């Protein structure tokens, strides 16, 4: 969309691969305020709003928090306090044509500066001076929208640049889009520290024959102690038992008699620690 | 455009007795061959649930507006898939975000959005005599959506759409809850072969979805599909169907998980003294004897405060009303 | 603030006559130096014509001498550049530029093709000359 | 005020290793974004490498990936860009640029090869790579 008529999209209820865009280096400008891309992946957000518009390379400077520009004032305004990522990649190859693409328009002059995150579609002849425009072309009366030349050989400052700005909104209580979670490999038959769907624990995982229900994730025995969990990847049920623990007792015939001692590990099969079970 | 619907008489609402119905799995926890006592929003056993009819015979086109205080149990006895969906909200006039669920013969649509709902929202399937085909023709629910946040459409599917002859064969039981910004739907389907009642027996309701909506829902309505084959406001057939509405209350239930992990049986803790005793003992069977079940107290009313009368009256009138200032 | 508005431009036939009007708001046209600059695509803008002095003396670049005439109208605060014998090489976007004011600087004569000399710059309008047009 | 001084450069053999040091005065190196930009003759300057974040995370352009490494030393208030496998195509003048300060902007991550984004610009030093050199 044109810069004055910037197009906003709403993205939610999904997993957002912020790393993929961050890892890609094609984009000329990646200015993120109040958030880091690596932090974005772990973070959770209620709703992102992506604004897509084509502007000159010079005007890429204007579209930033705390930046004053004619394009910023009359086309798209960015709040200073706002936290988001501004992404700009050169579009001179595709947008530009030998004749020149003048379809992209921008508001040269407007009666008032646009409020933050506000889009104006008004097409009325701007009125300069005391004399009224009357909606007709005249001296001091000009159409606000102005075309972009966007010639193929145009200077890089004037070259068309496609800019998308991401607006992370945490106002709404659930972080529906939020972000992705990369899962480590599964290991069983060894006492490990596990974190399943935010449920943390320590123990040894093993195959289980008990049958859950399709909607049912984990289980607890009497006294509300976890006994089995479903791993979300392969829809399998795994039994959880705490790894061996117990007391160690020393059997001695008395220092007065001898120096040798024996060690008893209580309730711990010691195949994994003259051994008698 | 939706217009007011005529040819609708007024009849007092009917009530029916739900027998051990409205039990859902309170958690995602698996339990085998155990008895679990949980206090949650449940439907009381042997309770009065409102009954709404839909019969050609008036025509009994009943889609009233019902409050949604802290959760609703919704049963549906059908044979021709007359029910379409539900509407949730507070104002239902596009001033506050509303929720819309519709199964319009093609997909399942779940939206949280601002809609200009009219007085009579419904669906209409139009029947052609020349060919044996039924397709939905009218969808009169909302008019506009400006600021919208949640949208969901399931993958397309098709069903019969025809009105079969006989008794109701399908019983759809649903539970709707909204707490902590989560709107939870529990569902269950059951084949039945009775004519007109609420089936007995016990059936736990499996969770269906936990929608992250986070809105205020205080009132709700239901959606019906009519049959057309005269005037738009008169030439409509409701079709045979019945739906029952009950309300959820915070109560304690003792659930019996069998070996497979299903809720085979349940008892209330506030129905009758024997159920309360079973709840205290955590067992469905109680031995002979006397058990200290709970405590009885009298709640005071009409708080009274007494203070001394004839307090010295401070001389405001002599100080204000004086001859000389 | 200073605002410059460019009017005119567009596709014209070879040899065509086209006038560009620069509207001025918030400053006096006579006091400030006026320079019409042409920017080719991919090239730095260069000033075709200039109002060298407050009284109205004008200088024209060799390329546009005779072909281009610049006139300042004080009454409506607008400078008009008239282009004649326009050519495809002439095709470029033309910017109206405000030089430093003659009275404040004390500069009787001021002409500068370099863009940086003129502090204030108008948006400019693209002028295209083609055989088809 | 902010003043940037560029040190290093000059003719080097193909494949040579050369380090450019940007001296910073009047501002803290860590807080402000640091961008090394390359300007070819007749071409607009482009940023080869950037210090994206205050903690020191860095991004490298595909052309200079691996070959160019940028390191910030706060103690000595200098940013060093090390160039390896230098080539005649690499030959150009390199400018040290100061981006907006991370703390004031609130920008954790900031990388921009477009010159206008960086508020402050160093004079720059010419780096030449030739077979004879
Ligand atoms: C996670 O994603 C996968 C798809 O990317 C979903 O199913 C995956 O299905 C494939 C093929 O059916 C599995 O690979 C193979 O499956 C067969 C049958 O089980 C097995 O015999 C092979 O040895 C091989 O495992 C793949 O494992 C499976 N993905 C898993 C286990 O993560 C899967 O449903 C997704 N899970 C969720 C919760 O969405
Ligand atoms: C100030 O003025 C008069 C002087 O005689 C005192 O007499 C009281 O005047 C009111 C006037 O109607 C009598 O009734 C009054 O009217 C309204 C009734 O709604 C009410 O707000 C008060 O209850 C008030 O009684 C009243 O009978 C009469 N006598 C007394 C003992 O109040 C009066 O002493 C003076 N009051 C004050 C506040 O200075
Ligand atoms: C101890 O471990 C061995 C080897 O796995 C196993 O055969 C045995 O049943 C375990 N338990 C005992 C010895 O009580």
């Amino acid at each position: 969309a044109s810069v004055y008529a910037w197009n906003r999209k709403r993205i939610s209820n999904c997993v957002a691969d912020y790393s993929v865009l961050y890892n890609s280096a094609s984009f000329s400008t990646f200015k993120c305020y109040g958030v880091s891309p690596t932090k974005l992946n772990d973070l959770c957000f209620t709703n992102v709003y992506a604004d897509s518009f084509v502007i000159r390379g010079d005007e890429v400077r204007q579209i930033a928090p705390g930046q004053t520009g004619k394009i910023a004032d009359y086309n798209y305004k960015l709040p200073d306090d706002f936290t988001g990522c501004v992404i700009a990649w050169n579009s001179n190859n595709l947008d530009s044509k030998v004749g020149g693409n003048y379809n992209y328009l921008y508001r040269l002059f407007r009666k008032s500066n646009l409020k933050p995150f506000e889009r104006d579609i008004s097409t009325e002849i701007y009125q300069a001076g005391s004399t009224p425009c009357n909606g007709v072309e005249g001296f001091n009366c000009y159409f606000p929208l102005q075309s972009y030349g966007f010639q193929p050989t145009n200077g890089v400052g004037y070259q068309p640049y496609r800019v998308v700005v991401l607006s992370f909104e945490l106002l709404h209580a659930p972080a529906t889009v939020c972000g992705p979670k990369k899962s480590t490999n599964l290991v069983k038959n060894k006492c490990v520290n596990f974190n399943f769907n935010g449920l943390t624990g320590t123990g040894v995982l093993t195959e289980s024959n008990k049958k859950f229900l399709p909607f049912q994730q984990f289980g607890r025995d009497i006294a509300d102690t976890t006994d089995a969990v479903r791993d979300p990847q392969t829809l399998e049920i795994l039994d959880i038992t705490p790894c061996s623990f117990g007391g160690v007792s020393v059997i001695t015939p008395g220092t007065n008699t001898s120096n040798q001692v024996a060690v008893l590990y209580q309730d711990v099969n010691c195949t994994e620690v003259n051994v008698f079970q | 455009q939706c217009v007011n619907l005529t040819t609708r008489t007024q009849l007092p609402p009917a009530y029916t007795n739900s027998f051990t119905r409205g039990v859902y799995y309170p958690d995602k926890v698996f339990r085998s061959s155990v008895l679990h006592s949980t206090q949650d929003l449940f439907l009381p056993f042997f309770s009065n649930v409102t009954w709404f009819h839909a019969i050609h015979v008036t025509k009994r086109f009943d889609n009233p507006v019902l409050p949604f205080n802290d959760g609703v149990y919704f049963a549906s006895t059908e044979k021709s898939n007359i029910i379409r969906g539900w509407i949730f909200g507070t104002t239902l006039d596009s001033k506050t975000q509303s929720l819309l669920i519709v199964n319009n013969a093609t997909n399942v649509v779940i939206k949280v959005c601002e809609f200009q709902f009219c007085n009579d929202p419904f669906l209409g399937v139009y029947y052609h005599k020349n060919n044996k085909s039924w397709m939905e023709s009218e969808f009169r629910v909302y008019s506009s959506a400006n600021n919208c946040t949640f949208e969901y459409v399931s993958q397309p599917f098709l069903m019969d759409l025809e009105g079969k002859q006989g008794n109701f064969k399908n019983l759809r039981e649903f539970v709707f809850k909204n707490i902590d910004g989560y709107f939870k739907i529990y569902s269950k389907h059951t084949p039945i072969n009775l004519v007109r009642d609420l089936p007995q027996g016990f059936s736990a309701l499996e969770p269906l979805v936990d929608l992250p909506i986070g809105i205020n829902i205080t009132r709700f309505q239901t959606l019906l599909a009519l049959h057309r084959s005269g005037d738009s406001s008169s030439g409509w057939t409701a079709g045979a169907a019945a739906y029952y509405v009950g309300y959820l209350q915070p109560r304690t239930f003792l659930l019996k998980y069998n070996e497979n992990g299903t809720i085979t049986d349940a008892v209330d803790c506030a129905l009758d003294p024997l159920s309360e005793t079973k709840c205290t003992l955590k067992s469905f069977t109680v031995e002979k004897g006397i058990y200290q079940t709970s405590n009885f107290r009298v709640q005071p009313t009409e708080s009274i405060v007494r203070f001394p009368n004839i307090t010295n009256l401070c001389p405001f009138g002599e100080v204000f009303n004086a001859t000389r200032f | 603030q200073v605002q410059l508005v460019e009017s005119g431009g567009g596709l014209v036939q070879p040899g065509g006559s086209l006038r560009l009007s620069c509207a001025a708001s918030g400053f006096t046209l006579d006091d400030y130096a006026i320079g019409w600059f042409r920017q080719a695509p991919g090239k730095e803008r260069e000033g075709v014509s200039f109002i060298t002095s407050s009284d109205g003396s004008t200088y024209y670049v060799d390329s546009v001498k005779g072909r281009f005439t610049i006139s300042r109208d004080n009454a409506k605060n607008t400078v008009y550049l008239q282009m004649n014998s326009l050519t495809p090489e002439d095709t470029a976007i033309y910017y109206c530029a405000v030089g430093p004011s003659f009275s404040y600087t004390g500069s009787t004569y001021y002409r500068s093709e370099l863009p940086w000399d003129y502090d204030y710059w108008g948006q400019g309008t693209q002028v295209t000359v083609s055989s088809g047009g």
